[PDB]
Formats: C-alpha cells, structure tokens, sequence
C-alpha cells in the first residue's frame, strides 16, 4: 500500500511528449481499452524509476 | 588560433585486448577494487543504486543466467540504503569468477580479441549464428585489421548484417534498450553508399559520422523518443567537443563530429540535427537549460526556424530540409582530410556540406545552479527610454520570499556588555537655567515623546535582537560542542545567560561535560535581562578598567533594586557560584522569591546596604510630572545613600531632572558624588531611557551639572511629531520615472522576458535588487529591492530616463539568479553607526537647505560618490569637488552635476566661492586627499580659511564638520565601541586613519574672532528617525549605544552670509 | 503615542503558493527537515505526540487513504 | 466557547502589543469572534472580550483554564 500510493500519486497513466520525456497524469483513473488507441499509456509499464 | 589541432583515434577498437589477455580480464585472482574495477553509488534521493564496471567490461552484454546471480539481486535487498561495500565487492567478485570468455591465445603480437562479438555470443549462450560461428570456431574473434574481424563472420555466415544489442551503462537497470545497433558488411566506400541510401528508405534510423572498427555501423530505434533522447545525448557531446577544440585545445577526439546523422526520421529529430549542426552560441553562453536538453534543443530549433537573423534562419531551414547531409564548418573538414590521409581506406559520411559559421554578437550572462544576483542598477546607461508602461509585480508565495519586521544582529558574544559615558560639564547651575529646563521638561513630559520614536522602541527590541545569538550559545552548550573559556570572561557570562542548569568548569578554562541523557532547559530571559547584564559588567569596569575577569570579590553584595522574576539575579548567581560569600537580590515592589518584595523608598526599620546598587524602577501607571520628580529623586537619593556604587535608571532624563538629582545629592551631606550618565549596549536600541552612575569621592567634582549632554539630547530633542511615523509599504506597480514612492521595497516577480526592463525602470528607485529564478522550470523571475532615498535624489533631478537595459537583456533567461531556498527579506536592514550618523547629518542638512531661499547652487567639496546627493533639492545645481570622484559626462550632462575633480585649495587667495551657495564639508576637513590625516592646527586653520574667504561674498551657507575634542575623554572610559577607537588620543572612525580632534570652545572663539555668523548645530532625535524611516534601516544595539555620544560630538559648523 | 500603526495584510493568501510551485511543494528530492519542513514533539509527562507540518502544508485535510498510512500508525 | 476563548485571547494580546505602539503585523485588526448566534455564555465572552479588560494586562486571570475565567471575569 504504501509503494502504491508513492507510485499512483505519480499517475495511473502517462503520455510521451513531443520531446520524448514522459508526463504522467497524476491521477489515479482505472484503464479502458478506449485508451489503447489514444496518447495514453499505462503507467505500470513506463520502466521509469 | 584558427584549424583545430586534435588527435583522432578509433577508441572503441583500442578498449579490445590482446588475444592472451581475455584469460585473465576478469582478473580471476583478486577482488574487484572500486575506482579501478567498478564504480558504484547510491543517490540516497532517487534512492537508485547504480554499479559501473570498467575496463573492457563497460561494454558486457548479461546472459540471463548471469542475471540469476545474486549480484543483480542486490539493489532489491538494500531498498532504501547504499549496498554494503563487502557484499558489493564479495558478488561482484563472483560473479566475475563465473564469466569467460570463447578465446584462442596466439603469439603474433597484431592480433587484437573481438570483445563485442565475444561477450555478445556468450551473452545468449552461443545460439545466435554469431554464437555458433564463434564457439564453434573462437579464433575467429582474434583481428588485425579491425574491419576483417567482422568480415570474416560475415563471410562465415552469409549474413548483410549482424543486429547487436546496445547494453546499459549502469548494470543494475534491466530496463529494455531504446534501440540496437546493426552491423553491415559494407567493406568498401562504396557498399556503405548504398547501404546508407537504402537506409534513407526505412523508418527510425540513424548513424554515426565515422564507425568504430572501421565497420559501419547503424542504430535502429524503437520508438520515436528514444531517437530523440539518443540525438540530443550526440548534440551536447559534440557540442562539448567543438566548444573544446574552438579553444584550440589539443583533443582526443575518437570522432570528429560527434552527433548522428538521421537517415530516417520524425521531423523532431530532424530539428535536433538541425540546430545540432548549427553549434548555436546560446550552448556557450549555457542559455539553454540541460536538466531537460532534449526540450530545450526543440525550443531552440523554433527560434532558429524564425529568427530574426536571415542568415541563421536560411542556413536552419536548409540544414532542416537536407537532414540526411552532415554539415560541418571547414575546421572540422580539415580534421576529415587529416583522418583521411592518415588512413587512406578510412569510412566516413560520404554526403555532407561545408557551411561557413555566422558570427552573432550576443554575449549572454548566464549561470545555472544555485545562487540570488545581487544586482548593482547603474543611475544611466547607453538606452533611451520613452513613457515606458507600468510593470506590475505578481504575488508571491511564503514559499519564496519572506518578510521579516527586523534585521537580527550578529555580533561577538562580548560586544554586548559594552556601555558609553558621558560626564558631567557644566560646573554651575544658575537659577534662570533651572526655570529654563524646568519649562523644557514640564512641557516635555506632559504630552508624550514622539510617536514613531516610540514605534522604533517597540519594534526594535534587545530582546529579539539578542536572542538568534544566545541560542546559539544555547545549542552548542546542548551538543557539548562549546569547551574553553575564563571564569570570569563575558563568553561565560554568555552562557550563563543561555542555559537554566548551573555550570562548573573541571579546571581551569574547561567547563564541565553534561551528564549522560540530561538536556538543560534554555535560560528564561525578559526584555531586561541582558541590560541588567550589562550594567553589572558596567560596574565591574567602572570599579576597575582593566580587569578581565567579571566575577564578584568574595564578601561583597549587590542589589537589582527593580524587580519581577528577574532572571538576571539567578544568571549572577549562578554566574558566582564559585566565588564565596556573595549576597545577591532583586528588591522590586513586584518582586518574586528569591527576590524581597519591598517599596522604596525604604522602611525606616529595615537595613539595607551593598557594594553595588542597580536601580531599574519604573512607575507603569500614568502620573503627575512632580510625583514622577520626587519619586525619582527618592529613588535616587536612597540608591545612593545605601552604596558605594549605585547605576539609577533614569526614564525621563531631561536636563532639569539630572542635575535636580546632583542638587539633591550635593544637599546630602559629608560626600561628594562623583557622578556620570551611561548608555549600556544591551538596552533597547532607541530607549532614551539613560543610566546615571553615582558614586563618592573624596575630592569635590569640579563641573558636576550637565548641559548639553549627548544622552540628555536623545530625549529632550524628541517631541511630539508633526506627522504619523512611515510605515514600509510594500510596492509591485513599478512606474517608469514616477517618484511616488513611499519608503519600503519593492517586491514581486515577473516573466523572464520582461525581468531585464523591470530592473532598467526601478533603477530609478532602488540602488541595488536582488533577483532570482525558483528553479529551471519555472519561468517567473522574483525580485526584491529596497528604495534608496539617494538613488531617488539622484535620478529625479531631471526628466531623462536612461538604462542599461541593453546589458540587462543579456542576462535572459539565465543570467538572473537561482535558489530552490526560502528567502527572507527583513523591512529594516543592519547598517554601522558611521553610515547611520552620516544619514542623520545629511536629514538635518536637508531640512536646513528646504528653508533657505533663492541660492543657485549646491557644492559638495570632497563629495566622493555623490554621498551628499540626498541633501541637494531636485532643482538647485549641484557640484562636486573630490578628486577621488569617477568622472562620467553622460551622467553628469544628463543629470546637471558638473565634478571638480580636483583637490580643493582651502587657503583665502585661492578660494572662489560663490554668491548664493551652500557649500558642503561633510567630514572633508579631517583628512588631506591621500587619506593621511591632517593635524589639529591645520584643520582650525582651513576652518579660519574658509570663514574668511567667505566673508566677503553676501549670500552663502557653508556646512563644516569635524570631531570635537570631549569625545576622546569618553571613549577612553567607555567599553562599546567596536567601530570607533581612540588611537593615540585620536579618533579611528571606520577603516579611516586616527585624526586629531577640534576642541569646540577654541573654534567658537575663533568664528567670534572673524566676525562671521555662525550656529553650531548638530542632528537630534527627529533627524535619526527620519533617516531610519526614509532608508529602512533599524539602528542595532551597539550603535544604539554609541549614536548619541557620537553624534553630540561631530558638530555642523554653520557658517551663514 | 495613541494613533496605532499596524500592517494589515491577507496573510492566509500569501501562504497560498503559485501554481508553478505546487509540483516541487512537497519537495520530493529531499528529506522533510525538522524547524523547517515539521515540528516533532514528544510531552513524556503527558505522554503525547505531536506533529505539526510547516510552510503551506499546515493546513492540510487528510484522506482517510493518507490516515492509512503507517506515519500516522506511529505513535501508537 | 473554547474557540471564542482562543479568539479573545488573541485580539488581547494583539491590542496589548498594539497599545505599547509598536508596528505590528495583525493579519486582521480585531481578531476576535463575533457570533451572529450563539447561546448566553458565548455573549458573554464576546462582552468582556470586547471590554479589552484591564485584568488581562495585569495577568489577574489564569490562562490555564482560559474560557472558565473569561466567564468569571464577566460576572463582575
Ligand atoms: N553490446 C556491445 N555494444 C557495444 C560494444 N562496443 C560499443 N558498443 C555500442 O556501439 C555503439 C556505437 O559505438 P561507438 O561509436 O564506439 O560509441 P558511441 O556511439 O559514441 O556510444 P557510447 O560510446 O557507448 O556512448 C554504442 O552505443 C555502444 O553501446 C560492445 O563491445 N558490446
Ligand atoms: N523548429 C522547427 N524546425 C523545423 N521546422 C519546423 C520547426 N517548427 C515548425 N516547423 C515546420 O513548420 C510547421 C509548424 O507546425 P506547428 O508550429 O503548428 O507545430 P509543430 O510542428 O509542433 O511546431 P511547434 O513545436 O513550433 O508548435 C511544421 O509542420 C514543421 O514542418
Ligand atoms: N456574566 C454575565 N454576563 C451577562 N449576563 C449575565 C451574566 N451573568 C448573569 N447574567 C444574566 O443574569 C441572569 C443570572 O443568572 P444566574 O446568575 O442565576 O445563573 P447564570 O446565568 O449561570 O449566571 P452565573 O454564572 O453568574 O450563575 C442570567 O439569566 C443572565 O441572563
Ligand atoms: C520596568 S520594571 C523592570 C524591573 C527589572 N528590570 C525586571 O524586569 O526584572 C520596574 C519595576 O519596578 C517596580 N517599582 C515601581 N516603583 C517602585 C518603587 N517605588 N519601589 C520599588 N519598586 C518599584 C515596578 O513594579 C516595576 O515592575
Ligand atoms: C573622509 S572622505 C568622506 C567624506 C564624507 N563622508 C562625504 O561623503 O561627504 C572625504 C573625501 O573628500 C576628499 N577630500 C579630501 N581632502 C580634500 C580636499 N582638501 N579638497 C577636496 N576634497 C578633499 C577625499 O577624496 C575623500 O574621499
Ligand atoms: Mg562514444
Ligand atoms: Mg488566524
């Protein structure tokens, strides 16, 4: 819970920009497929430390 | 130092070892050692742990089973805390043991081991056809030409290419990589041609300007952002090394244009090589910020699509259209040539383009990391301005600035327990001069003294003054970090004065150290308590000057007539503790235990008596001006009958009401007081509230009534205002030329981009302005800036209103400040006393000059940097004649100040002074130009020479001061004068040589003697106020002490036609 | 000395900070300093804790996820 | 009541400091309460707190127990 709650405030989701860096949301949204095809990416998967 | 002298070398290819050394690379033997096998660190704020390997190793690709070993495991097991360097060094070192690698040793001393093909073969466990090729046949790794080495896997395997993954830097991330490098069979130029044109053709592909191993060599991206973070990587490497080779510094260059070339991509990339190739200035001057390089670059290529240079902008928009081009300046393509001719069959980007470099003019300031500009704004500069718009300041954050009410002092712990004297002058008290000042202090006490000299008493308080330093004395006390000092020094006073608990040293100069888990509550001090402090050190050095030890003799006593709690009884006593037999009680009408509760005058029945006597009675309730006399008067007498050394607190100290208490004590009979008023460093910085120190003698006191007595002048002076005190305001619109400002400061911030005008428009107000950006990211520039009445005086005398924004506009965006810190900004600045009295003087000149009519002219002789400026009206002509003044003809036409800048001649014949002039000598007469002091003789005598000199033209004011002579007897006998001396009898007023003081009898008798009108005035208690309120200075507790002995005795000198 | 001399000022508004400093307000880098960032103090004779965050932080309402959170399991 | 007692508390102090004439920064110049509903005891302490009593200047009451001794001193 506590990991969780470092890495949600973060964001459930983020997007590259156009200068390649990413920007998380900083909320915590549940994921839809609707999102797959959109800038969106899930956050678990960023690789970011 | 034009062509760039540089040393290029295939780096890459000279990490590979020789065949017979892959044995032992990974030194099998022993441990890994740190600096020289590995580099590990631990940001204990990213909390990221990060291994490095070096050698040959910082090229090794990991086989999943070498990601099973433990080592890899480690940053889970330490998550918040830096790897222990055993366990580090202890799997390190074994999994090192469990590495090898596929070799051949050979004897011919030409061959070199393929450590990329090798380690990369092992890394997937000899599967790839590379793998088998090479465990199959481990001879195969070992080259001499280094190209060959992959021509003969490629021979081998048929193969066009060999995809080989790029590893991570840092071992401990298993993040997947951003792309992957291709190898090509491409031996000749001609088959890297086509291969590059076929490349042109596919998507997220780039390559280098030359290739390791002569082999060509191409990254193939997974995504459009890692293109991009690789680009902007290669930019700033190159971008260094140019930087590095313009300098003309000889450089190990592996390559000679560091950055890809894009072969294909997104058009982001494109702008990246773009402003890449451009090697744009604003990286030299660091305008661009590198926490966030990739962003910056793209935020560059934009100005440089639109810039407002033709040059730079066709030359980006060409290099922009033809990406797939190198550019390179003609310095570089020498270096190709060099390369080139060195190695005939070297490869190298066969399409590029040889731009000439357009020179720009724009030498930014710039500064990243942490620190606040501390601007000095000049009064003009080279630009003009027209009716330039308002600029509003934003609102501002706790978060960034502060505002604070007062300036803590910082100070030496004994600078504290000084004190002033002032002796008696008159040696009679006639009886018209008693009705005189019986009128003064009648009509003084009954309407109060001023009401913003009653503000700066209740806002500067001792108390909050003092404590920041006796804290500190406090917290280091508490860690045991404190140790040496005297018994009786003042540092031990200190700290008695810091801590509740008692203190032993175990011996000499070594204070005992607390016992175990014990903390000691920080002593309890009221407003008072270090005052009382210091008229105790007061009287141990009026008993005796020289003594250094402020202990009590054994069998003696003292009394703190005025009393609550007072905490300073319980601090000497404790102070005492090892001195036997000292009586010592507070002895109040409020008074607390140990403290007897008591009314004074003293009961007939009870028996008091003490070698030492500190009264501090003060009536709270509001009274009748004669109850207040003769209850004064009581107080006085019976603190004087019941020691040998009493020290009054005197609340109303008007002239009347100390020499009544002199009248009083010469009616008591068989002694003769000698007797002295004193001003301790620890009171109240504006208290007018004085400390008469009586004491017998056997001789009768030859002058023992008071006139004119400095301490007496800081009250009676004071009377009610003829107008509310200035409160600081706090100002954000910042007008362009307005001059309605109220004293206080500007404060606020604005876009990067407008800072550079903000500045050039409150240069007008303010003297100086720090400013600063909270960080990289945040674009608002806050700025702070005090106004300076003397900049006001300066810049408002006439309507031209120049700048130097043109320099300013060199400091956007990063060359105006940083700091991440909170910063706190006080409404009244620390100032010395010297520049304080020269505020006061220049107050009381000025509000002498407002009155005077019809002169055409101001002349400051020996005004130095304009010091006198403040004093001169917006309209009258001013003049300056110090030959140490900085001529500056642009500011002097602009602003109607003509500068002498010649030595004045003081002798009559050589004088030519005007009719209708003031003429300024502020503190000139004392010293000669080159700063040596001028005798006594010769100083009276320039005085005469102007006086006569001045006598024949009609209208004229001259304003000569100087140092009388009286002052030397004080400080002689004063403590608290850190800045003021008495070097050889003469005064050594701040850094300036001693100089030798008037006597103010001998000058009178002689202005008598010439005829001339005169009145010897000098700055009072309105002026002081004024200057503190015009320039937002607190005055600070030394000073407070000093300021009235120091300001009586540098007189004005009024000369008047 | 009747006539009062006082500056009024929305102090609770200068507390609120801009919007640019919102993203480093909690200041994630670092370690939250004691005087500075909190004030921490244990009253052994009643024998309660006491917390208390400074700068914009001192008025702060919790969610009840925050509340779970183990600093606040720790005076017990 | 405990938060008309803290109130008061502070509006006295702040007058206190006011009254020596020393430049103060009162964030608002009467920081007590005033209810607009509220029953009698409440009144009561906003009275004697509007007084600005000489009592408090002369630390007559105890500030332990702060609302109780408003309330007395409102009886006299
Ligand atoms: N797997 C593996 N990759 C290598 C080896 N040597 C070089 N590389 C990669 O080859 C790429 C290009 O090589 P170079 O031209 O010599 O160096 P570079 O492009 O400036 O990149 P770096 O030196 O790694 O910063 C780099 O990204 C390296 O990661 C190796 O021995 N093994
Ligand atoms: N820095 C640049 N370098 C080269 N070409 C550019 C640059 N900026 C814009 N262009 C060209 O001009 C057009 C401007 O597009 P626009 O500015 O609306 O959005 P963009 O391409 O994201 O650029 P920006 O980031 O400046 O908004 C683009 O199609 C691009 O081809
Ligand atoms: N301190 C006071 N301030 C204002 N009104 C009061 C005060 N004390 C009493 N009164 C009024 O007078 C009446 C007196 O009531 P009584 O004294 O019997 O009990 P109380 O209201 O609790 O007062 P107390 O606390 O003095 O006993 C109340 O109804 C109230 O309206
Ligand atoms: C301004 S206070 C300072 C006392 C001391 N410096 C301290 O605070 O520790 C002076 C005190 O003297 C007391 N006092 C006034 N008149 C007195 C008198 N006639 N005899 C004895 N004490 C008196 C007052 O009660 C007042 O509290
Ligand atoms: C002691 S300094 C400071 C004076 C004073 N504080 C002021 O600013 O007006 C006096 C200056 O006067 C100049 N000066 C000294 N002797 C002078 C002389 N004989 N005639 C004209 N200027 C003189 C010196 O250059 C020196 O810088
Ligand atoms: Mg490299
Ligand atoms: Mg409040």
């Amino acid at each position: 819970p506590v990991e969780y709650g470092i890495f949600v405030q973060r964001g459930a989701t983020y997007t590259i920009n156009a200068a390649g860096e990413f920007e998380f949301s900083g909320r915590n949204e549940k994921w839809d497929q609707a999102l797959y095809l959109s800038e969106h990416f899930p956050a678990l998967f960023s690789d970011v430390p | 130092m034009w062509h760039y002298t540089s040393i290029n070398n295939d780096t890459r290819v000279a990490l590979d070892p020789k065949p017979n050394q892959i044995r032992t690379i990974t030194k099998p033997n022993t441990v890994p050692q740190l600096g020289t096998d590995y580099l590990y660190t631990f940001n204990s704020q990213r909390r990221s742990h990060t291994l490095r390997l070096l050698g040959p190793f910082q090229y090794f690709n990991f086989s999943e089973t070498d990601r099973g070993h433990p080592l890899f495991r480690l940053p889970l097991k330490y998550p918040s805390k830096a790897i222990p360097a055993d366990e580090l060094i202890d799997n390190l070192h074994s999994w090192m043991r469990s590495v090898h690698l596929l070799h051949v040793r050979s004897e011919d001393n030409t061959l070199r081991y393929n450590w990329m093909l090798g380690v990369y073969a092992r890394s997937t466990n000899y599967t790839t056809p590379v793998g088998q090729l090479v465990v199959n046949a481990p001879a195969i790794l070992n080259y001499s030409n280094p190209q060959d080495a992959f021509n003969s896997v490629f021979v081998a395997l048929g193969i066009d290419y060999i995809d080989i993954p790029i590893t991570n830097s840092n071992i401990f991330d298993d993040s997947s990589t951003p792309y992957n490098v291709r190898i090509w069979h491409a031996p000749t130029m001609t088959e890297v041609n086509h291969i590059l044109a076929l490349m042109r053709k596919s998507t997220l592909v780039s390559t280098h300007s030359s290739w390791h191993w002569n082999v060509l060599h191409t990254f193939h991206y997974r995504s459009e952002s890692d293109m991009i973070d690789h680009f902007a990587a290669k930019i700033l490497e190159d971008w260094r090394q140019k930087e590095k080779l313009d300098k003309g510094a000889l450089v190990e260059a592996d390559r000679v244009i560091q950055r890809l070339i894009p072969l294909s991509s997104s058009t982001y990339v494109q702008r990246l090589a773009a402003i890449g190739a451009l090697y744009p200035n604003e990286f030299t001057e660091n305008v661009l910020d590198l926490s966030r390089l990739s962003t910056a670059l793209l935020q560059l290529s934009d100005t440089y699509y639109q810039h407002a240079n033709d040059q730079l902008r066709r030359l980006y928009r060409r290099m922009y259209n033809d990406s797939r081009t190198l550019y390179m300046t003609q310095r570089h393509q020498e270096l190709l040539l060099a390369q080139i001719t060195a190695d005939p069959n070297i490869l190298l980007y066969p399409y590029t383009y040889i731009f000439t470099t357009i020179p720009t003019s724009m030498n930014y300031i710039s500064n990243t990391g942490q620190g606040r500009i501390k601007h000095s704004l000049t009064v003009t500069g080279a630009t003009e301005h027209d009716t330039v718009a308002d600029i509003v300041l934003g609102q501002t954050g706790e978060d960034v600035i502060t505002i604070s009410m007062v300036e803590p002092m910082s100070i030496a712990v004994e600078d504290m327990y000084g004190y002033v004297l002032d002796t008696p002058t008159r040696d009679i008290w006639p009886a018209d001069e008693q009705i005189e000042q019986k009128g003064d202090a009648v009509a003084l006490y009954d309407t109060k003294t001023s009401r913003a000299l009653g503000m700066f008493n209740n806002t500067v308080r001792i108390d909050d003054l003092l404590s920041p330093l006796l804290s500190l004395v406090y917290r280091t006390y508490i860690k045991g970090d404190t140790m040496t000092m005297t018994q009786g020094s003042l540092d031990h006073l200190t700290l008695c004065a810091a801590v509740d608990s008692d203190i032993t040293f175990v011996g000499n100069r070594m204070i005992a150290p607390l016992p175990e888990g014990y903390i000691p509550k920080p002593m309890h001090r009221n407003n008072s308590t270090m005052k009382m402090l210091s008229l105790y050190v007061a009287l141990k050095k009026l008993e005796n000057f020289a003594t250094n030890s402020y202990l009590m003799a054994p069998d003696t006593s003292i009394i703190l007539l005025g009393a609550e709690r007072e905490p300073a009884v319980n601090i000497l006593r404790r102070f005492n503790r090892n001195v036997s037999n000292v009586r010592i009680i507070g002895m109040g009408d409020r008074a607390v235990e140990p403290n007897i509760r008591v009314r004074v005058p003293f009961p007939i029945d009870k028996n008091i008596s003490a070698d030492f006597i500190i009264c501090d009675i003060n009536s709270y309730e509001d009274q009748s001006f004669e109850s207040m006399f003769s209850e004064t008067i009581s107080v006085v007498t019976t603190c004087a009958s019941a020691a040998t050394r009493a020290l009054v607190k005197i609340n109303h100290p008007s002239e009347y009401m100390i020499n009544s208490v002199i009248e009083r004590l010469s009616q008591l009979g068989g002694v003769f007081y000698h007797t002295a008023l004193l001003k301790t460093a620890s009171q109240n910085p504006y208290s007018y509230e004085t400390y008469i120190y009586i004491t017998p003698i056997a001789a009768a006191v030859r002058f023992p009534f008071y006139s004119n007595s400095a301490m007496i002048n800081r009250y009676m002076t004071a009377v009610a205002d003829d107008e509310m005190p200035i409160i600081p305001s706090i100002h954000t619109v910042i007008k362009g030329h307005s001059n309605t400002y109220s004293p206080g400061l500007f404060c606020g911030c604005v876009d990067v981009q407008s800072a550079p005008l903000a500045l050039s428009q409150l240069k007008s107000y303010c003297s100086e302005a720090t400013t600063w950006r909270v960080d990289s990211d945040d674009n608002l520039v806050n700025i702070i800036a005090r106004i300076d009445p003397a900049r006001i005086a300066l810049e408002f005398r006439t309507r031209s209103n120049t700048s130097a924004y043109h320099e300013y506009q060199r400091y956007v965006p990063n060359g105006l400040g940083f700091k991440v810190r909170k910063t706190r900004e006080f409404r009244y600045m620390h100032r010395e006393v010297t520049f304080i009295h020269k505020l006061m003087m220049y107050a009381l000149i000025r509000e002498q000059i407002s009155l005077t009519e019809n002169m055409t002219q101001v002349v400051s002789i020996g005004g130095r940097n304009l010091a006198d400026i403040s004093v001169v009206p917006l309209n009258m002509k001013y003049v300056v004649i110090d030959p140490a003044t900085r001529i500056e003809t642009l500011t002097q036409e602009k602003k109607n100040i003509e500068v002498q800048s010649r030595p004045f001649q003081f002798d009559a014949a050589n004088m030519d002074l005007e009719n209708n002039s003031i003429y300024l000598f502020i503190a000139v007469i004392m010293n000669e130009p080159n700063g040596a002091a001028t005798p006594a003789r010769m100083q009276m005598d320039k005085i005469r020479n102007v006086a006569t000199a001045m006598l024949t033209r009609t209208n004229c004011v001259a304003y000569i001061s100087f140092y009388e002579a009286g002052i030397i007897t004080r400080l002689d006998q004063s403590t608290a004068h850190k800045t003021i001396r008495v070097e050889e009898g003469r005064l050594k007023v701040a850094n300036y040589v001693p100089v030798d003081t008037l006597v103010e009898a001998d000058v009178t008798l002689m202005l008598r003697d010439i005829g001339i009108t005169h009145e010897i005035i000098r700055p009072s208690t309105p002026e002081l106020i004024d200057a503190c309120s015009n320039y937002g200075i607190r005055l600070g507790s030394t000073g407070g002490a000093v300021l009235d002995v120091f300001n009586h005795y540098s007189p004005v000198i009024k000369l008047v036609r």
